[PDB]
């Protein structure tokens, strides 16, 4: 299948400098120009710059010059792009795409890479249990940056879950939650976890929800 | 470089069509036909809907049609769907190798709330903390207000609720984190959070028992 | 007594006046050469400003077909790798690849995808202006001046 | 008693003829410069018109340039097409030979079944002629009058 | 009695000076526009002299651009020889193989084994000068003379 | 084989218009130029245009500008010539010719389109017997335009048969007759049976001759 | 458009050597190595005999060579045959994307007729007419002369005999329709149909019986 992987999300401080990289699958990595796009949560696309993945040849929006860099690795068929000297405007998500011969066709988009700028501390989360049709649930408390990935019994099933945005609490740390709905005859029948992710700080933890 | 100028937003009911327009330079978009249109949902990346100003990829359905005249270009919306309510860009080459996105436009359609209520874990109460989560889902519009009651009177006490949030289902979620010591919790009979969309009162009750 | 004094002194007065009538003329005359002739100069001069800017104009004419060429040239041996026809690592279509696009010149545009638009400086108006070739410098003249001659005072006989 | 008025009636003639003879000159000399001036204006305005048919020459010998690449362009592409490399249904070669055949301008011409020649406007003579760079507008020069003396009648002394 | 000849005598004289040093200046007039002219057409000839340089200059821009293209085409033709797309034998392969080569022009220069390089004349100063076109040819100027005024001889009342 | 079919022929009124088709076969369609020729019948040829099947390239002689038009369906590989304001001079044998890359070579040539500018109507023939080494044949009686095309058992035997040209008849109608000497020997033991077609009037008909 | 200049018509025996010329301008034939020669036989498209200037198509003697100088082609025939009675165009590219052709040669070489002559058809006289075929094949030259003789009396009344027209054989052919009425067709006794050609008259002969 023809897909964009792009890397997880990144938290730096002002001035520092960020690395995101996009890899491509399903179709020939150098037949393509790859494109990269940020969008600030709530906003508009902002269109950054193309490059070349046959040649490494780069163009650059005139806004960006100076502070990006658009490079390849053609082996793994990967795209990397690099931004310093950051800025809290910066916080954004940023996609990379492939376009096609004479096409204004950007096909297709990578999942997003946030970055994010802020002056902060990387936690991972305090995971807790929400026991009671019956919902149940857990609780993703106490943690810093942005995002976390919530599965449940690793992906094997997906009716009923339910993601929530993210609280930012008073304290500068994060706290959201996952709930599911399941049959009460399920009860003490069948294991259900939630398998939890915060790559920032890379905590891939599981939590078993029981009465 | 002036982004190319598009609706904020635009409303209609099922089954209507509907138009949105981008309008731009010569530069951009009547000298060159590479107009695209793209959709976005919440949470989730753009999809391509039009390219070359009347191209359709394939997989995407035949009511989406494109076209452009002089340096504004346009996508209809037949048969206007439930899917459809989403974030629209136009995208178009504006010369010397440069891409320029529009500002956009926010399609919407012209739902009362699923509570749940949770109380502290076990393990929470343990490690010397305690949190009442209230989970708002399937509502629409987006206006709703929470309240948190410590057994009959107004708590707002580290309340933490987030604002409403757009559904796949073209309705809103929220939560709220009441937030506070255990020794407030077994000693204040009961907590209960209270949701109001549109007057209608919702309210779901826990105690430590 | 009659002196005539008077009678001679009448005759000197306007050959010295007649003299001076003519050389006010002759000055004037050389000015009206002087002011001419930078005219004539400065038309000249003009007409070469006309004539520079069609060798400009040419220029781009020729910028514009090392546009043409190359990028055509370059979508070519791209479409040859595209359709699988020449290895996408062979090294000399690679290297072919390169040369070419070093070549491309100033209003060669990469338009995304390895496509490049020509955008051309010399327009229509521009072509038009070039092979119409009507270029004229126009023609040139300057005045004649009629002959001056010094009067002598006519002796008026008072018969 | 001898008449002297006969002798300064004498004199003063001299002095307003001499004269004249300076004037008559001068005018010429004006007019000897005049007719002079123009055939350099023209002359140089014959140089200009050299130039400018050079620079048609220029145009011509870009213009078949334009044949010479773009058509054989199309005789690669067209063989390509016909050697069974790439499918003749290709679409993006298809696109890519109507942009070789828009840009072709009006030197080439059809000889049916594909292929253009270069009608050569720019002859051998016209290259010749461009390399040669024998162009010269050559020298310009102007005369330089001398002055005019004026005599005073000479008293003759009747020794 | 007191003899007047002198009086008179000096009189004419003094009209006649006068007005020769009128002359002497008319004619250093003559001359004085005469010299600036010359300068003028001379200057008017060195832009000129700078004109057909720049065509010359885009004439190598020309050939260059002649060797840039034709030389590329022949190099992606042997590799579609080189790779074995196309028989090497082919005969259309082969004629625009010869018809190119032929169109090579002054600018290319073999290198062995059918390779060709383009000898660029026109190098980035060439270009540079091309592409600033700073030509100008000026402005020009040539004198006014003034009036000028011949003395008749004040009559020295003796008081 | 390389070859070309052309349509059949064509009466028209004048000011009429016609589209006269040509199917190529044996090579590929967009590899040659169509060259459209007519000639009047005992006449010279006479050129009149050429277009490119594969980009659609069109040139028309400075005759026919304004009346010609050239196109094609790459899908069948077949050119289309349309004349339009039609004249009497216009009558004439239409071809098309297969034209090779930097070839003055027009190569193979259709059979060629018999179109006919007048004031008229079309009619099928009337067929008739001929009986009696002995000579039977068909008489092909009123009918009008031109051409018709006859076989003898649809084809199956060419020695002896003999197509003879058409007469035009003061009443302004066709007719011919098709002849083949046969054996003495075999009269009565072999059905002899000629089919005529007419294309204008569309009537395939057979007719059987006895003594 | 200047038609290029061929002889109208040439001739030659069999065995012998001739050639056939094609004069036009420079810009024409000069200009351009495009020329072509093409035989066209009666009631056949024109065949490729030879294109530019020299080439011989597959399949094509060896006796047909074509030549060029200045504005002038030339294609000649050694030891010629029958089957070159023919007509022979020269073709050439005009330039401006045109072709020309010549005006045509016609190449003849340097015989008895064979008449058929067939009744009316038990048919045709009960659809109310009667026709009287008579057909002529053969014959060499193509001059010939046709008389209608009812019984013995020269009828004349629509005898619509065709032109001769030339044969795949290098001869020549014609035909005659004698139409009347059945009622004049039974009443004479006899109708005949005599063939001049070359002064030896043939004549056939058909009755009711």
């Amino acid at each position: 299948q023809v897909q964009l992987v792009q890397s997880g999300a990144e938290l730096k401080k002002p001035g520092a400098s960020v690395k995101v990289s996009c890899k491509a699958s399903g179709y020939t990595f150098t037949g393509n120009y790859i494109h990269w796009m940020r969008q600030v949560p709530g906003q508009g696309l902002e269109w950054m710059g193309w490059i070349n993945p046959r040649t490494g040849d780069t163009h650059h929006a005139q806004k960006f010059q100076g502070r990006v860099d658009m490079t390849r690795d053609t082996s793994i068929n990967t795209a990397y792009l690099e931004l310093t000297r950051l800025e809290s405007d910066d916080t954004a998500l940023y996609y990379c795409a492939r376009c096609v011969f004479a096409t204004s066709q950007f096909d297709p988009w990578g999942q997003g890479t946030l970055v994010t700028v802020s002056s902060a501390s990387t936690k991972g989360p305090s995971v807790f249990p929400l026991a009671p049709t019956a919902a149940l649930g857990c609780l993703v408390k106490d943690y810093f940056p942005e995002p976390v990935t919530v599965s449940w019994n690793s992906g094997a099933l997906t009716s009923g879950v339910h993601t929530f945005p993210a609280v930012l609490q008073s304290s500068g740390l994060y706290s959201l939650s996952s709930v599911v709905t399941v049959p009460s005859s399920s009860l003490g029948t069948q294991t259900y976890i939630c398998n939890v992710n915060h790559k920032p700080s890379n905590t891939k933890v599981d939590k078993r929800v029981e009465p | 470089q002036s982004a190319l100028t598009q609706p904020a937003s635009v409303s209609g009911s099922p089954g209507q069509s509907i138009t949105i327009s981008c309008t731009g330079t010569n530069s951009d978009i009547g000298s060159h036909n590479l107009v695209s249109w793209y959709q976005q949902h919440p949470g989730k990346a753009p999809k391509v809907m039009i390219y070359d100003d009347s191209k359709r990829p394939s997989g995407v359905s035949n009511r989406f049609s494109g076209s452009k005249s002089g340096s504004t270009a346009s996508l209809t919306i037949s048969g206007l769907q439930s899917e459809d309510e989403a974030d629209y860009y136009c995208c178009s080459y504006a010369g010397s190798s440069n891409w320029v996105f529009g500002g956009g436009t926010k399609l919407t359609l012209l739902a009362a709330p699923s509570v749940t209520l949770f109380p502290p874990s076990s393990e929470e109460l343990q490690a010397n903390k305690a949190t009442l989560v209230c989970l708002i889902s399937d509502f629409y519009p987006g206006a709703v207000t929470v309240a948190w009651k410590a057994d009959s009177s107004p708590v707002k006490a580290g309340v933490e609720t987030t604002t409403p949030s757009k559904q796949s289902n073209n309705k809103y979620a929220a939560s709220s984190y009441l937030s506070l010591t255990p020794e407030q919790w077994k000693s204040h009979r009961s907590y209960s959070c209270q949701v109001t969309h549109e007057g209608s009162t919702v309210e779901k009750t826990v105690a430590p028992t | 007594g009659y002196t005539s004094h008077g009678a001679h002194g009448v005759a000197v007065a306007a050959d010295l006046k007649s003299t001076q009538e003519a050389i006010n003329k002759i000055t004037k005359n050389l000015n009206s050469l002087s002011e001419l002739e930078v005219k004539n100069l400065q038309r000249l001069s003009g007409a070469m400003d006309e004539i520079h800017n069609e060798i400009l104009e040419l220029d781009e004419k020729v910028d514009d077909l090392r546009a043409d060429t190359i990028s055509s040239q370059i979508e070519l041996a791209v479409l040859l790798s595209n359709e699988g026809i020449i290895n996408s690592e062979d090294e000399h279509l690679l290297a072919l690849e390169r040369k070419l696009k070093k070549m491309l010149g100033p209003s060669a545009v990469d338009i995304g995808n390895g496509c490049f638009e020509t955008k051309h400086k010399c327009n229509q108006t521009c072509l038009d202006r070039i092979a119409a070739g009507t270029f004229n410098a126009g023609e040139f003249s300057l005045p004649t001046f009629d002959s001056l001659n010094i009067t002598a005072a006519s002796l008026n006989d008072d018969g």
